[PDB]
């Protein structure tokens, strides 16, 4: 929190990536995947 | 009237007919299809997991 | 980051067969007494790496 | 359904 830390832009992907996640409290819930990231075009 | 649609398209396919399953059998140097693999062997058991 | 070794296993792997280029991790917010609880800059940020 | 953080 200190300060206010929460970055969390658009990042490219890149075929594999390793998502190394040290969580005590699970704040990172899901992802989401697609090309366009609007109501345009097919997203997981 | 029911009137079907079959699409073929180039993702991945998710339907499909159902498939049969052979009766057990054990001490016999025969062939077998497990999952596309035909082979031709006695099938005994094993300990290893 | 630890020393020991890694062997991760499969979950699952649904084919959907859509092209994906971008991605973006979901996180979570929290709303204090001690915060507005706007939806702005007053939250409860956590700890994670 | 969209809110943005300042």
């Amino acid at each position: 929190h200190v300060t206010k830390r929460f970055d969390n832009p658009v990042l490219p992907f890149n075929d594999g990536v390793y998502f190394a996640s040290t969580e005590k409290s699970n704040i990172i819930r899901g992802w989401i995947f697609g090309t366009t990231l609007d109501s345009k075009t097919q997203s997981l | 009237v029911v009137v079907l649609s079959f699409e073929l398209l180039h993702a991945p396919a998710t339907v499909c007919g159902p498939k049969k399953s052979t009766n057990l059998v054990k001490n016999k140097c025969v062939n077998f299809n497990f999952n596309g693999l035909t082979g031709t062997g006695v099938l005994t058991e094993s300990n290893k997991k | 980051l630890p020393q020991g070794f890694s062997a991760l296993e499969p979950l699952v792997d649904l084919p959907i067969g859509i092209n994906i280029t971008r991605f973006q991790t979901l996180l979570a917010l929290h709303r204090s007494y001690l915060t507005p609880g706007d939806s702005s800059s007053g939250w409860t940020a956590g700890a994670a790496a | 359904q969209c809110v943005n953080l300042t």
